[PDB]
RNA sequence: AGAACUGGCGAUGCGGGAUGAACCGAACGUAGAGUUAAGGUGCCGGAAUACACGCUCAUCAGACACCACAAAAGGUGUUAGUUCAUCUAGACAGCCGGACGGUGGCCAUGGAAGUCGGAAUCCGCUAAGGAGUGUGUAACAACUCACCGGCCGAAUGAACUA
RNA sequence: GCAGUCAAGCGUUCAUAGCGACAUUGCUUUUUGAUUCUUCGAUGUCGGCUCUUCCUAUCAUACCGAAGCAGAAUUCGGUAAGCGUUGGAUUGUUCACCCACUAAUAGGGAACGUGAGCUGGGUUUAGACCGUCGUGAGACAGGUUAGUUUUACCCUACUGAU
């Protein structure tokens, strides 16, 4: 039916700055700069004033509106990413075999090294995606915690480490050994 | 030795799922249709069996 | 090769096509054995399964005490009589084929192994070292 | 394989159906000029990538008869409707709590009063909240749960028909 | 032959792990038939040896998901044909049941692939025996033995050479 035109509202706290030219979206904040290209998705941005910036689609269909919405949620997740920050608390899970996680510099590319997984003789390794520093939590035994900027950084690298721990052709409902993303936090202690 | 704080969370990533009858596709719990385009998006489901 | 035999057997020439009659090396009472099929050989169109030194080959019995006849049994060939080559360059070969009745795991239905024995089939079945005669 | 009323083909060309005797239009002396049928109007082909309103994206699209394949069943894929329902005295979500009590009406009686249960149901305080649902343990004290509903501020849910 | 739809039941409890009747919609040509449209001025007709290629409704392997999957072994399914699918006794055998090795010993065609490639055991002529039928001449998927299998120097396709 082509709903004529709709809009959504993006809102900016004091110390963060969006910059949108063409459809390229720059963000600058306390957590540094983020950049993203939305040009595939075809939307129009309206800036009234700073804290109020409205996105709109005219003469589009169901799917196209459905795209406008997730454009909102995207860019806004970047903004609240550059104020708060993104932190994932993952806790180790092991039964008879404790899992070793080293951080290793190899050609300066930051590889996470996993050893003694299921007592296996294989070495496991994952590249760390860009921007996310990794900590090991204090006074929580067997925890690893990820810290970074955009949701795709932290989320993607985290989940990748999650799925490096799959068990091969054993029972998946009996052996529970692995590493699991549990709590999804924001870097700043308060929020 | 596992303990629920280390265990019951794993059910959410293993043992809490739904499965399509035709394509055996793993699905989140409340999903009302299989996503796969090969199976025909059929709604039929079964809860993934718990231990014993 | 096969399941139950430890050790890495280096390859040797193929001296015993199916039907070949080895002579028995011990108390079994069979004047001679008869091959049928071989453990571990490959399949190729109109190719008889090869047999050779150190092989574990199935066998039947054409001579001697009855209780040996009319039942398939594992057996091992300890003398090839076809010249093969160790990696060290020699070509050594015996003057007749030979074989020993044995269990799947390397134990001997026999006692002592008459005549000389090629060591490639000795050290490959570490059990047979103690039941062995003159080796090499 | 066998018949009936026509028409064709054999005994018949031409244009169209890419091609094919029986399909469509048309029945030819030879030339000229003109206008049309069927079919087409991206390019191969001459002719409008002309106009209009729409609908569909398919990690095995569809493409126009005879002509050369497809079904039964499914799909909040999508679009359009029908009938029920529900409604800014405030919906549906998703958070924040609470659900009081007469009386454990009455009954299994060893005790569960809503709930190892029942042949089966009225009253009091609420702009609310049930002799009444799991945690609970033979029971009991706590809330789960329609709801006052604070936040939320609007239509949504179900069945289908296509 | 294969593939679905629904589901009473079996499956400990339990339609749906796996089964799957009751019915029920399809696909395939690989059998066997029906038709006989084309060839009796002859397309040489079974199987085996040989030799590539192709389709998957994949037997094994790569990668996974379910399981009435603890591990092991095994079952059901998906992306896939890339490679691999045997050695022997008896049979003219297609087929088959057999012993063993096996990662596994899947299914099929390509004019029942390929006779100027072979063999020609079979079937199909002429000889011969027996059983039954026939009064006789004779007849029989009967059962058995014996039985000339031609030419390439043509074009093309290919493999090599200028």
């Amino acid at each position: 039916m082509k709903y004529i035109q709709t809009e959504q509202q993006i809102e900016v706290p004091e110390g963060v700055t969006v910059s949108i030219k063409s459809r390229i979206v720059k963000v600058v904040g306390p957590r540094g700069t983020l950049t993203k290209n939305l040009k595939h998705i075809d939307v129009t941005f309206t800036k009234v004033n700073n804290q109020l910036i409205k996105v709109a689609v005219h003469n589009g269909g169901r799917k196209h509106v459905a795209a406008l919405r997730t454009v909102k949620s995207l860019v806004d997740n970047m903004i609240t990413g550059v104020t708060k920050g993104y932190k994932y608390k993952m806790r180790y899970v092991y039964a008879h075999f404790p899992i070793n996680v080293n951080i290793v510099e190899k050609d300066g590319a930051k590889f996470i090294e996993v050893r003694n997984f299921l007592g296996d003789k294989k070495i496991r390794n994952v590249p760390v995606r860009d921007g996310v520093t990794i900590e090991f939590s204090t006074n929580v035994k067997d925890e690893i915690v990820l810290s970074g900027n955009s949701v795709e950084d932290v989320s993607q690298n985290a989940a990748d480490l999650q799925q490096i721990c799959r068990v091969r052709n054993k029972d998946i409902r009996k052996f529970l050994d692995g590493i699991y993303v549990s709590h999804k936090g924001f870097i700043t202690e308060d929020l | 030795i596992i303990e629920p704080s280390l265990k019951a969370l794993a059910s959410k990533y293993n043992c809490d799922k739904s499965v399509c009858r035709k394509c055996y596709a793993r699905l989140p719990p409340r999903a009302t249709n299989c996503r796969k385009r090969k199976c025909g998006h059929t709604n039929q489901l079964r809860p993934k069996k718990k231990l014993k | 090769s096969g399941n139950g035999a430890q050790g890495t057997k280096f390859r040797i020439s193929l001296g015993l096509p199916v039907g070949a009659i080895m002579n028995c090396a011990d108390n079994s009472g069979a004047r001679n054995l008869y091959i049928i099929a071989v453990k571990g050989s490959g399949s190729r169109l109109n190719r008889l399964p090869a047999a050779s030194l150190g092989d574990m080959v199935m066998a039947t019995v054409k001579k001697g005490k009855p209780e040996l006849r009319k039942k398939v049994m594992p057996a091992i060939v300890v003398r090839q009589a076809k010249s093969w080559r160790r990696r060290d360059g020699v070509f050594l070969y015996f003057e007749d084929n030979a074989g020993v009745i044995a269990n799947p795991k390397g134990e001997m239905k026999g006692s002592a192994i008459t005549g000389p024995v090629g060591k490639e089939c000795a050290d490959l079945w570490p059990r047979v070292a103690s039941n062995s005669g003159v080796v090499v």
